[PDB]
């Protein structure tokens, strides 16, 4: 709380004023339903491990000190998270999608939720701003990946009393865009699994830059259908797994 | 070793729109058959597994390449 030295132009401080610019953010929803046979386990937020192929964090990128012809790079690699919890492990893997700095989970009954998304301006973290051209381009290449399994880690949970940071973006019904890539799930530990995504300005919707996707998995029954995922889960029960 | 009743399944429902260059693909595996709509699944380095529609020649060539080396 001390100190006070802080500008205001920083995207982390507040929204930008550059008309042709809007901080695009991602926000996925995941309502996992356990099968009536999998032992009890509400120890969500067990752990999370971020990874980025080649992108790493400094600037090596495999360190290919030997050119010849190869130039597959071009597009940025992929970032995945191993958020373990709820007796299950949900592996992510987004590519060319806004950075995700918000991770939270919760357990209610024989089901467990998980909210992954970016932070909205004036929160305390970064908030990269971009033009409409760079945005429209991203929303097209942005592709998510999912691969849930069956965990048994009885280890305790590691949460943070710090409220969950939202992307200020809703989950209403908007334009449809194919973002969700592959979705493999070992039903052996997941009866029903719903998914909802939506990338758009976390400061003020812009329709065009607003889109969404989502399917409905119920006992092997998969089906695409845009719907108001505003209540798909109680965002008030989400706790940061840090 | 009595086989299980009717084990659910692990078939693909959707494919990735972006083809991940070989560099990020060291192995692969095929879905199953209990689903009248299978597909080819490729492994990576920092992810796990991701389905791929075999309708794209690049996917067929990627498999053929992994078959040799």
């Amino acid at each position: 709380m001390p100190a006070s030295l802080q500008q205001s132009s920083s995207s982390s401080s507040s929204c930008t004023e550059e008309e042709n610019k809007h901080h695009m953010g991602i926000d996925v929803i995941i309502k996992v339903t356990k099968q009536d046979q999998t032992p009890t386990n509400d120890k969500i937020c067990q752990s999370v491990t971020e990874i980025t192929e080649s992108e790493s964090d400094p600037d090596p990128e495999v360190e290919s000190e030997d050119d010849s012809t190869s130039v597959e790079d071009v597009d940025p690699p992929t970032t995945y998270y191993s958020i373990i919890g709820g007796g299950l492990r949900m592996n992510f893997g987004f590519t060319k999608c806004p950075q995700i700095k918000s991770i939270s989970e919760s357990a209610d009954g024989n089901t467990v939720n998980a909210r992954l998304s970016s932070v909205s301006p004036g929160q305390g973290k970064d908030s990269p701003a971009i033009t409409h051209e760079e945005a429209l381009a991203m929303i097209k290449d942005c592709e998510v990946s999912i691969d849930i399994r069956c965990s048994e880690e009885e280890k305790d949970s590691d949460i943070k009393t710090h409220p969950v940071l939202g992307s200020n973006i809703s989950h209403k019904k908007v334009s449809y865009e194919d973002i969700i890539g592959s979705t493999i799930v070992d039903t052996k530990c997941v009866k029903n699994l719903e998914f909802s995504v939506r990338i758009g300005d976390m400061c003020k919707e812009s329709s065009e830059l607003e889109v969404k996707d989502g399917f409905k998995y119920v006992d092997g029954s998969a089906s695409k259908g845009a719907t108001d995922d505003t209540s798909l889960i109680d965002s008030t029960k989400l706790k940061a797994c840090v | 070793a009595p086989m299980g009743s009717d084990p659910p399944t692990a078939c693909c429902f959707s494919y990735t729109a972006r083809k991940l260059p070989r560099n990020f693909v060291v192995d692969y595996y095929e879905t199953s058959s209990l689903c009248s709509q299978p597909a080819v699944v490729f492994q990576t380095a920092a992810s796990a597994q991701v389905c791929a529609d075999p309708s794209e020649s690049w996917v067929q060539e990627y498999v053929y390449d992994l078959e040799l080396n």
